[PDB]
DNA sequence: TCAAGTACTTTTTCCGGT
RNA sequence: ACCAGGA
DNA sequence: AAGTACTTGA
C-alpha cells in the first residue's frame, strides 16, 4: 500500500494527458500550486531552501527524540557527527535517503542559524515569485543576475535585473561564514 | 524544490493491538512503511513532520476478519527532482561514460557527451577523473548539475544530467 | 375553468396553453356530476405552498425523486389543479396508528 | 457530512442488529487474542466475555449510524441502552 | 448443498448479513482479483511474487487495487466483456445521493 | 415475484420506510412505526356501548353528591366535592375521551373494538394486582392530579420518532395517535379508581411499564420488512384451497394487475 | 489458498456500464488469436501461439501462465483479440442499431427533428434517459427527409436554415441479421410507386453512426466515454481467456474442448474466408457471401435462439450454448451460480421427531458432526482442549481434521506423519469436529418463511437422522414420512453470534407475519394434555413424584 | 390514492377468505410499493422490473442478458445499494447486521 | 387515423439413471 | 438436455 | 396465456 493526497481529481477511464515537468514551472498534479491542507483550507505549496529544510527535519527528529523518551518513562564537521546520532535515535536507521539527505543538507545550506534563514525567508517571500524559484534563489548561490536568470529560467521576466541583483546582494551577506 | 507535502496512508491493524499502545503502534507503523520511501508521484517520502500531531482518526472495523483500517492523516518533507532544475552535487563515481552526482537522497548522471569538449576522462589516476585545461573533476569533487530528464525506478529517482551549458560545472 | 356538456374541437384546444402565465382547465361537465372527493375511499390532499414543500424534503433529507408521486391527470390533482412540481399531503385514517399522513408529488 | 452529538436524532436505544453485530465483533477480537476490557471471572468463550464487556460497557467500539442520504450518527456501545 | 436463492431472502429477512456473506464468499465461491483504478477491468498482470502490477491499455503500474468477489462473478463479468459489455469496477463513489 | 419486488426495503435509521433508491414507501413503517411482533389485539372499550353507559364508566363530576368519586375510592375523596379547580381538571379528561369516541367511530365505522395494538395494558394492570396485592377494601393514595396528569405525561413519552422540528414532531403525534385513544380510555380517572383499585406506587409502576414496552415494541431500523412482507404474503398463499373469482386465481390477477379480470362487479 | 498481493484491498462501490471501443480490446488484449487450431505445435501436445494461449491463460495445471507468472489458482483468465475482416452487428443491439438509423440521417448523421420542433425540445426536456430515447424514436421514425431549412421560431414567411443535407430517408425494416431500407424517391412528383430497394451495410451504418456529434448521441441514450453508437457494431473481437472456455481434457492425451472453443473457431475461419477473398480476386458476390457468415457465427457466439430460426448446431444435431444462453435465469450464472450457490459446510439427512430434545436444539448423527467442521482459533482459554482435541484425531468423537498454521498451509491430522507430536501456538486454527451447543442453521426447503431457517443447539447423537423438538415442526413444515433437512455450519465467530443473537428458534417463538406465535403444542402432547386436566382425572402420591422429578427446574417442593 | 384503498381491500379479501390472517403492515407494503410510482405499477417483470433499481438487481429476475445489454448501451451506473448486487459482489449488504458501521474509538479504549 | 392482426417474449418450491 | 423418483 | 410491441387495413 502507498500514500494518497488532498487531490482528489475523478480521472474516469479518461487517462492521460500526463504532461511533462519543467523551468515553464510546469511541475506535477501533486506540486501545484493551489494545494489543500487536511483542514480542507486552501494553502499554498510549500518549496524549501536547503537551510530551510535542513532545519525543518532537525527540528521534526529534535521533537521526535522528546516525544520517544516521554513515552519510555513508565561546526558543520560536528554538526554532521551530532545530526549522525540524532538520526539513530528517532529513524529506523535502514533509512539511509534520510542519513544522506542530512548529510547533503549539513555540507550544502548557506544559512546555518534559524535567525539568518528568517529574513531569508522575509526578502525572497516579497518578491511573489513562485515556492519553486523562491527556494531555488535560496538553494543556488549566484552573483550576476544572468546566473540566476540562466540557472532559474522561469524567472526570466519576471523580476527586473537590477532588483534580482539587489536580492543576490542581501543573500550573500546572510550567507553563515563557517 | 524540497517540498512540505500534506499526505495519508491506509493503515490495517490486527485485533492483538487494541490495547493502549494502538496510537503508539500506529504512529510507528507509518514511519516504517512512509519515512523513507520513494513513489514517483511524490518522490522521496524523507521525514514524517510532526509526531505529536499525526491523526489516527477512527478506525473501521473489516467485517469478516477482526482488524481496523484507519486513514492516518500526516505531513512530510520530500524531495522530487525535475527537468530543468539545477542541482549542487558530489562526485560519487567515475567512468570513461561519466560520472554519478550524489544530490540529496538522489543520484544524477552525467555522459561524457554532455559535458564540454575540453573536459576529457583519464584512467590513469587515482581516483579516475576528467580533466579540463583549467578544471579537474574528480571522486570528492563538487558539481553543479542541470537535471536534463529523470526515470521513476522502484525505491529510487535517476536522472541525467548536463554541465555543457553557462554556468554549470565544477564550483 | 371551461365546463363543457359533450365536447370542445381539437381547434379550439389548441389555444389553451396560448396565454401564460395564467392558466386553463377543461372540464367535462359529465364527470363534474358526482364530486370524486366525497367517497369513502378518498382522503384528505393538501396541495402544500412552495415553502412547505422545501420544509418537507429539508426534514426527510429528500431529492424531489424520493417522494411518491400522484399523475397530473389524476381526479385529485385535477379538482385541486395540481401543477408539476407541486406537492399534496394526504391524511388518512390508519387501523394501525388512527391518523398517517402521505405526501406525493405531481406529474 | 456527520451530524454533531447535539444534533443526533435517532434511538438513543441499541438496535437487535448492532448488538448481535458488536457480541460477533468482540468475539471475533477476544479470539484473535486481542486484549480484553473487562475481568474474565474464569471465561473462556469469546462470546461469553463479550457479552460481559457489553454489560460493564467496557467495549471501545462505536456504530456509525447511516442515513439514506448518506450522513452519520455516531453512538458509543457506552452511551447505547442495552433493553433488547 | 444448495444455500438457494429462497435460502438467501430468509437470510436478508432475518437481517444475518455477515451469515449470508460467508456462505455465498468463504463457504463457497470467494477468489481474489485484481482491478485497474482507471478501467475498472480485470485486466491487471498481478505479478505478485515480484510485487509487479501493470495494466497496459491504461500504462497503469501503480492506481491498482485487490478484491475479494466469488468467482462465479469473476465469470460473469469475463462472460460480459466476452459480448463486447463492460462491467467496470470501482471503489469508490462519485455520484453521492 | 413477490420477494424480487420487494428485497431492497427496509427501515431507516429516521423511522422511514426506503428502497434501494431511497425512494420512499412509507413514511413510518406500517403507518405506526411498530414491530408486528410486539403487538397484540387490544378492545377499544371507549368505541362501543350506549352513549349512557359510557358516561356511567368514565364520568368524574364532583360539583354532583351522586357523581363524584366516593370517599372509599381514595383518601381525598371527602376534600375533593365541590373543588373547582379540579373539575376543571376532569371535565378536560372527559371531553377529550368524548372526542376520541367520535374520532374512533370515523376510523372504525362498523364500531369494530378489538384491533391489535402494542402493551397489552390488561396484563400490565392484572400484573400490577398480584405484585403490589391490590386490596379491593381500602381507599387509594391517589390524588385527581396524580392520574389526569401522570398519564398526560406518559402521554409525551411514547417516542417512535425524535427529530426536532414540528413535520417530524406532528408525525409522531399522528404515529401514537390509536395507542393514546387506548391508553386514555384504559387510564381514566374513574376506571382506575373504583375498577383497578390501585395504589400511587402500583399506578406509577403501571406508567412505567407501558413506557418501557412500548419502546420495546418499535420497529429496529435495518429490518428487512420488504422480505418480511413479501414473505408474509407469500408463506400463506401457499396453504391455499354471489360467486366471484378468488383465493390464487384472484391473487396472481391482482399481482398482474390483469386488465381483462375474470369476475367484475359493482356493488351499489 | 491465494498468496499474499501488496495491492490495497477495496470493495466495489460502483459498476460502470458500457461498450468496449474496438481500440481498447486491442490495448487491453495479451494475444491476437490468428489460428482456428487449439495447440498441437504440429501435433505435438502444447498450446499453440495462435487460440488457446499465444500469451493468454493456461492448461496442464503444471506449467505457469506466460503473461502473469501465477498459475491456475491464482491466474484469472487473460483476454485476446481477433481483427474482423469486415465489421457486424451484435445480434443484442441489432434494434438498437435499426431505431438509431430510425433517428438519423443516412447520409449527414443528424437528428432528422431538433430545437426548432416544439414536440421535439419537449421529448429532448426528458431526464430519463432511457424515456427520452422512446420519445426522440416515436418522433424521427417518420422523418423521412433531412431538412435543410425549417420555418424559424416565429413565423412561417421565413425559413430559418438548420444543418444542411436533403436527402430522403429509407424506410428501414429487418430481414434476419440484415438491415434493408425502401427511399420512397420523387419521379415526376410521384414515385413510390415501385421504390429503390437495398441492403445497408455494416460499414455504411457504421460510418453514420461515426458521425453522429456527441451532442446528438448524448440526446438519444449514449454516452461519449462509456457507449457510443458506434461501439454497437463489432470490428475487433475480445477473445476470452480458457477460464471461460475450459477443455474437459479426460485422460492424458484426448482434447475435450469448450463449445465456445469450436464457435470461436468457427468465427475465425469464416473471418480467414473473407480476408483472403477481398485481399485476392474479390468475386463481388462471394464476399457478400463470406461476410453473412462470419456476421451469423458472431450472432450465434453471442445468442444462439435467435427469432430468424436457423439455430447454429454442432455436427451431432444437438445446437450450440451461446454466451447468453450461460446467463439466463435458474441455472446459469446470476440465478443459479450467483443469486443461489452449493455451499461446503452443510449437511442433509432425514428427519425424525424427539420429546427428549429441548425446543432450540438439533439431534446431530456422530457421523455428520464428525465431518463437519469449526475452525477455531488457538488461544490461551482453550489451547488445552483444543490440544486434546487434536490429539483425539479424526476419527474419534471430539476431535479434529485439521490443524492450521500461521504460514497458512494445512496439516492434515487424517495422514500426517506428525499428528501426534503436533503442537499448537497461538494464532493457529484448530479445524475441530462439530460438538455440543455449537449454533447450527437448521432448514426445510420450500423456505417461504423467517422461519423455515432457524438457529439451533447442536447435540451429538447415535443414528443417522437429524433430531428436532416436535413444537418446532410446524415453523418449518416438517412432518416425518421420509422428509430431510439441512444444516449449515457457520466458520466465524461474527457468524456464530448472528445466529444465536437473532436466529434462535426462542427469539421466533412469536412471529410478526400475524402477530402471534407460530409454534404451539401439537400431536401427542395437545391430545393428552386435555385429558390430563379434566376434573375427574386425579393422580396418585407414586406417579404426582416421578411427574414432578420429570419437570426439570422443579423447585423440590 | 383511494386506488391503494381498494388495491388493499381486495389483497386482504384473498388471504381473509382462506381463513388465514396476515398483519396490515405486509399487505400495506406491497400495496403501497405498487401504488407510490403514481398509478398501478404490476409485480411483474413489465412492472417492477422495469423500474430504475440497479441493472445488476433488475437482471436478477425476468429478463437478465437483455437488462445487462441495455445496461452498456446506456452506461448505466449500479449505485450498488441494493441487497442483490453485494449478493453478487460476495460483499456485506446494508441488511440489518450490515445497515451501519463498527469502529474502534482510541480514546475510550485509552479509557478502559 | 384507429382497430385488429402478427411477431415474440415469458414463467413454473429444494433433494438416482442416459 | 432428457428420463425416473422423493418431500 | 398473457402481455408488450409493432405492423397492417379502413
Ligand atoms: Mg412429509
Ligand atoms: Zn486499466
Ligand atoms: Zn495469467
Ligand atoms: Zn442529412
Amino acid at each position: 500500500v502507498s500514500t494518497s493526497t488532498f487531490q482528489t481529481r475523478r480521472r474516469r477511464l479518461k487517462k492521460v494527458e500526463e504532461e511533462e515537468n519543467a523551468a515553464t514551472l510546469q511541475l506535477g498534479q501533486e506540486f501545484q500550486l493551489k494545494q489543500i491542507n487536511h483542514q480542507g483550507e486552501e494553502e499554498e505549496l510549500i518549496a524549501l531552501n536547503l537551510s530551510e529544510a535542513r532545519l525543518v527535519i532537525k527540528e521534526a527528529l529534535v521533537e521526535r527524540r522528546r516525544a520517544f523518551k516521554r513515552s519510555q518513562k513508565k561546526t558543520r564537521e560536528k554538526e554532521l557527527e551530532s545530526i549522525d546520532v540524532l538520526l539513530e535515535q528517532t529513524t529506523g536507521g535502514n533509512n539511509k535517503d534520510l542519513k544522506n539527505t542530512m548529510q547533503y543538507l549539513t555540507n550544502f545550506s548557506r544559512f546555518r542559524d534559524q535567525e539568518t534563514v528568517g529574513a531569508v525567508i522575509q526578502l525572497l517571500k516579497s518578491t511573489g515569485l513562485h515556492p519553486f524559484e523562491v527556494a531555488q534563489l535560496g538553494s543556488l548561490a549566484c552573483d550576476t543576475a544572468d546566473e540566476a536568470k540562466t540557472l532559474i529560467p522561469s524567472l526570466n521576466n519576471k523580476i527586473s535585473d537590477d532588483e534580482l541583483e539587489r536580492i543576490l546582494k542581501e543573500l550573500s551577506n546572510l550567507e553563515t561564514l563557517y | 524544490m524540497f517540498f512540505i507535502k500534506d499526505l495519508s496512508l491506509n493503515i490495517t491493524l490486527h485485533p492483538s493491538f487494541f490495547g493502549p499502545r494502538m496510537k503508539q503502534y500506529l504512529k510507528t507503523k507509518l514511519l516504517e512503511e512512509v519515512e523513507g520511501s520513494c513513489t514517483g508521484k511524490f518522490g522521496y517520502i524523507l521525514c514524517v513532520l510532526d509526531y505529536d500531531n499525526i491523526d489516527i482518526q477512527r478506525g473501521r472495523i473489516l467485517p469478516t476478519d477482526g482488524s481496523a483500517e484507519f486513514n492516518v492523516k500526516y505531513r512530510a518533507v520530500v524531495f522530487k527532482p525535475f527537468k530543468g532544475e539545477v542541482v549542487d552535487g558530489t562526485v560519487v563515481s567515475c567512468s570513461q561514460h561519466g560520472f554519478e552526482v550524489q544530490v540529496g537522497p538522489m543520484k544524477v548522471f552525467v555522459t561524457k557527451h554532455l559535458m564540454p569538449q575540453d573536459l576529457t576522462f583519464n584512467a590513469g589516476s587515482n581516483p579516475p577523473s576528467y580533466q579540463s585545461s583549467e578544471d579537474v573533476i574528480t571522486i570528492k569533487s563538487r558539481i553543479r548539475v542541470k537535471i536534463e530528464g529523470c526515470i521513476s525506478q522502484v525505491s529510487s529517482i535517476h536522472a541525467i544530467g548536463s554541465i555543457k551549458e553557462d554556468y554549470l560545472g565544477a564550483i | 375553468i371551461f365546463v363543457y356538456q359533450n365536447n370542445i374541437t381539437p381547434s379550439a384546444m389548441k389555444l389553451v396553453p396560448s396565454i401564460p402565465p395564467a392558466t386553463i382547465e377543461t372540464f367535462n361537465e359529465a364527470a363534474l356530476v358526482v364530486n370524486i372527493t366525497h367517497h369513502e375511499l378518498v382522503p384528505k390532499h393538501i396541495r402544500l405552498s412552495s415553502d412547505e414543500k422545501r420544509e418537507l424534503l429539508k426534514r426527510y433529507r429528500l431529492k424531489e425523486s424520493q417522494l411518491p408521486r400522484i399523475q397530473r391527470a389524476d381526479p385529485v390533482a385535477l379538482y385541486l389543479g395540481l401543477k408539476r412540481g407541486e406537492v399534496v399531503k394526504i391524511i388518512r385514517k390508519s387501523e394501525t396508528s388512527g391518523r398517517y399522513a402521505s405526501y406525493r408529488i405531481c406529474m | 457530512k456527520a451530524i454533531p452529538k447535539d444534533q443526533r436524532a435517532t434511538t438513543p436505544y441499541m438496535t437487535k442488529y448492532e448488538r448481535a453485530r458488536i457480541l460477533g465483533t468482540r468475539a471475533l477480537q477476544i479470539s484473535m487474542n486481542a486484549p480484553v476490557f473487562v475481568d474474565l471471572e474464569g471465561e473462556t468463550d469469546p462470546l461469553r466475555i463479550a457479552m460481559k464487556e457489553l454489560a460493564e460497557k467496557k467495549i471501545p467500539l462505536v456504530i456509525r449510524r447511516y442515513l439514506p442520504d448518506g450522513s452519520f450518527e455516531d453512538w458509543s456501545v457506552e452511551e447505547l441502552i442495552v433493553d433488547l | 448443498l444448495r444455500f438457494g436463492e429462497m435460502e438467501r431472502d430468509c437470510m436478508i429477512a432475518h437481517g444475518a448479513a455477515s451469515f449470508l456473506k460467508e456462505r455465498l464468499m468463504e463457504a463457497s465461491d470467494a477468489f481474489r482479483v485484481h482491478i485497474c483504478g482507471i478501467c475498472g477491468l480485470m485486466t491487471v498482470i498481478a505479478k505478485l511474487n515480484h510485487n509487479q502490477f501493470e495494466c497496459k491499455g491504461c500504462d497503469n503500474k501503480i492506481d491498482i487495487y485487490q478484491i475479494h468477489i466469488p468467482y462465479a462473478a469473476k465469470l460473469l463479468f469475463q462472460e460480459l466483456m466476452a459480448m463486447n459489455i463492460t462491467p467496470r469496477l470501482y471503489t469508490d463513489r462519485s455520484r453521492d445521493f | 415475484r413477490l420477494v424480487k419486488a420487494l428485497e431492497d426495503i427496509m427501515v431507516h435509521y429516521d423511522n422511514t420506510t426506503r428502497n434501494s433508491l431511497g425512494n420512499v414507501i412509507q413514511f413510518i413503517y406500517g403507518e405506526d412505526g411498530m414491530d408486528a411482533a410486539h403487538i397484540e389485539k387490544q378492545s377499544l372499550d371507549t368505541i362501543g356501548g350506549s352513549d349512557a353507559a359510557f358516561e356511567k364508566r368514565y364520568r368524574v363530576d364532583l360539583l354532583n353528591t351522586d357523581h363524584t368519586l366516593d370517599p372509599s375510592l381514595l383518601e381525598s375523596g371527602s376534600e375533593i366535592l365541590g373543588d373547582l379547580k379540579l373539575q376543571v381538571l376532569l371535565d378536560e379528561e372527559y371531553k377529550q375521551l368524548v372526542k376520541d369516541r367520535k374520532f374512533l367511530r370515523e376510523v372504525f365505522v362498523d364500531g369494530e373494538a378489538n384491533w391489535p395494538l402494542p402493551v397489552n395494558i390488561r396484563r400490565i394492570i392484572q400484573n400490577a394486582q398480584q405484585t403490589f396485592h391490590i386490596d379491593h377494601t381500602k381507599p387509594s393514595d391517589l390524588t385527581i392530579k396524580d392520574i389526569v396528569l401522570g398519564v398526560k405525561d406518559l402521554q409525551e413519552n411514547l417516542l417512535v420518532l425524535r427529530g426536532k422540528n414540528e413535520i417530524i414532531q406532528n408525525a409522531q403525534r399522528d404515529a401514537v395517535t390509536l395507542f393514546c385513544c387506548l391508553l386514555r380510555s384504559r387510564l381514566a380517572t374513574r376506571r382506575v379508581l373504583q375498577e383497578y383499585r390501585l395504589t400511587k406506587q402500583a399506578f406509577d409502576w403501571v406508567l412505567s411499564n407501558i413506557e418501557a414496552q412500548f419502546l420495546r415494541s418499535v420497529v429496529h431500523p435495518g429490518e428487512m420488512v420488504g422480505v418480511l412482507a413479501a414473505q408474509s404474503i407469500g408463506e400463506p398463499a401457499t396453504q391455499m384451497t354471489k360467486k366471484v373469482t378468488s383465493g390464487v386465481p384472484r391473487l396472481k390477477e391482482i399481482l398482474n394487475v390483469a386488465k381483462n379480470m375474470k369476475t367484475p362487479s359493482l356493488t351499489v | 489458498g491465494q498468496q499474499y498481493s501488496s495491492a490495497p484491498l477495496r470493495t466495489v462501490k460502483e459498476v460502470q456500464f458500457g461498450l468496449f471501443s474496438p481500440e481498447e480490446v486491442r490495448a487491453i488484449s495479451v494475444a491476437k488469436i490468428r489460428f482456428p487450431e487449439t495447440m498441437d505445435e504440429t501435433q505435438t501436445r502444447a498450446k499453440i501461439g495462435g487460440l488457446n494461449d499465444p500469451r493468454l491463460g493456461s492448461i496442464d495445471r503444471n506449467l505457469k501462465c506466460q503473461t502473469c507468472q501465477e498459475g491456475m489458482n491464482e491466474c484469472p483468465g487473460h483476454f485476446g483479440h481477433i481483427d474482423l475482416a469486415k465489421p457486424v452487428f451484435h445480434v443484442g443491439f441489432i434494434a438498437k442499431i435499426k431505431k438509431v438509423c430510425e433517428c438519423v440521417c443516412m447520409h449527414c448523421g443528424k437528428l432528422l427533428l431538433d430545437e426548432h420542433n416544439e414536440l421535439m425540445r419537449q421529448a429532448l426536456a426528458i431526464k430519463d434517459s432511457k424515456k427520452r430515447f422512446a420519445a426522440i424514436w416515436t418522433l424521427c421514425k417518420t422523418k423521412m427527409v433531412c431538412e435543410t431549412d425549417v420555418p424559424s421560431e416565429d413565423d412561417p414567411t421565413q425559413l430559418v436554415s438548420r444543418g444542411g443535407c436533403g436527402n430522403t430517408q429509407p424506410t428501414i425494416r429487418k430481414d434476419g441479421l440484415k438491415l434493408v431500407g425502401s427511399w420512397k424517391k420523387d419521379r415526376a412528383t410521384g414515385d413510390a410507386d415501385e421504390p429503390e430497394l437495398r441492403v445497408l451495410s455494416t460499414e455504411e451504418i457504421l460510418n453514420i453512426f461515426k458521425h453522429i456529434s456527441v451532442k446528438d448521441f448524448t440526446s438519444l441514450g449514449f454516452n461519449e466515454v462509456f457507449s457510443r453508437p458506434e461501439w454497437m457494431i463489432l470490428t475487433c473481437l475480445p477473445v476470452p481467456p480458457p477460464p471461460v472456455r475450459p477443455s474437459i481434457s479426460f485422460n492424458e492425451s484426448q482434447r475435450g474442448e469448450d463449445d465456445l472453443t469450436f464457435k470461436l473457431a468457427d468465427i475465425l475461419k469464416a473471418n480467414i474466408s473473407l480476408e483472403t477473398l477481398e485481399h485476392n480476386g474479390a468475386p463481388h458476390h462471394a464476399i457478400e457471401e463470406a461476410e453473412s457468415l462470419l456476421q451469423f457465427h458472431v450472432a450465434t457466439y453471442m445468442d444462439n435462439d435467435i427469432a430468424g430460426q436457423p439455430q447454429a448446431l454442432q455436427k451431432s444435431g444437438r445446437p450450440v450454448k451461446s454466451i447468453r444462453a450461460r446467463l439466463k435465469g435458474k441455472e446459469g450464472r446470476i440465478r443459479g451460480n450467483l443469486m443461489g450457490k452449493r455451499v461446503d459446510f452443510s449437511a442433509r439427512t432425514v428427519i425424525s421427531g424427539d420429546p427428549n430434545l429441548e425446543l432450540d436444539q438439533v439431534g446431530v448423527p456422530k457421523s455428520i458432526a464428525k465431518t463437519l467442521t469449526y475452525p477455531e482459533v488457538v488461544t490461551p482459554y482453550n489451547i488445552d482442549r483444543l490440544t486434546q482435541l487434536v490429539r483425539n484425531g479424526p476419527n474419534e468423537h471430539p476431535g479434529a481434521k485439521y490443524v492450521i498454521r500461521d504460514s497458512g498451509d494445512r496439516i492434515d491430522l487424517r495422514y500426517s506423519k506428525r499428528a501426534g507430536d503436533i503442537q499448537l501456538q497461538y494464532g493457529w486454527k484448530v479445524e475441530r469436529h462439530i460438538m455440543d451447543n455449537d449454533p447450527v442453521l437448521f432448514n426445510r426447503q420450500p423456505s417461504l418463511h423467517k422461519m423455515s431457517m432457524m438457529a439451533h443447539r447442536v447435540k451429538v447423537i447415535p443414528y443417522s437422522t437429524f433430531r428436532l423438538n416436535l413444537s418446532v415442526t410446524s415453523p418449518y413444515n416438517a412432518d416425518f414420512d421420509g422428509d430431510e433437512m439441512n444444516l449449515h455450519v457457520p466458520q466465524s465467530e461474527e457468524t456464530r453470534a448472528e445466529l444465536s443473537q437473532l436466529c434462535a428458534v426462542p427469539l421466533q417463538i412469536v412471529s410478526p407475519q400475524s402477530n402471534k406465535p407460530c409454534m404451539g403444542i401439537v400431536q401427542d402432547t395437545l391430545c393428552g394434555i386435555r385429558k390430563l386436566t379434566l376434573r375427574d382425572t386425579f393422580i396418585e402420591l407414586d406417579q404426582v413424584l416421578n411427574m414432578l422429578y420429570w419437570v426439570p427446574d422443579w423447585d423440590g417442593v | 390514492e383511494a386506488g391503494r384503498a381498494a388495491l388493499y381491500k381486495e389483497v386482504y379479501n384473498v388471504i381473509a377468505s382462506d381463513g388465514s390472517y396476515v398483519n396490515y403492515r405486509h399487505m400495506a407494503l406491497l400495496v403501497d410499493v405498487m401504488t407510490t410510482q403514481g398509478g398501478l405499477t404490476s409485480v411483474t417483470r413489465h412492472g417492477f422490473n422495469r423500474s430504475n433499481t440497479g441493472a445488476l438487481m433488475r437482471c436478477s429476475f425476468e429478463e437478465t442478458v437483455e437488462i445487462l445489454f441495455e445496461a452498456g448501451a446506456s452506461a448505466e451506473l449500479d449505485d450498488c445499494r441494493g441487497v442483490s448486487e453485494n449478493v453478487i459482489l460476495g460483499q456485506m449488504a446494508p441488511i440489518g447486521t450490515g445497515a451501519f458501521d463498527v469502529m474502534i474509538d482510541e480514546e475510550s479504549l485509552v479509557k478502559y
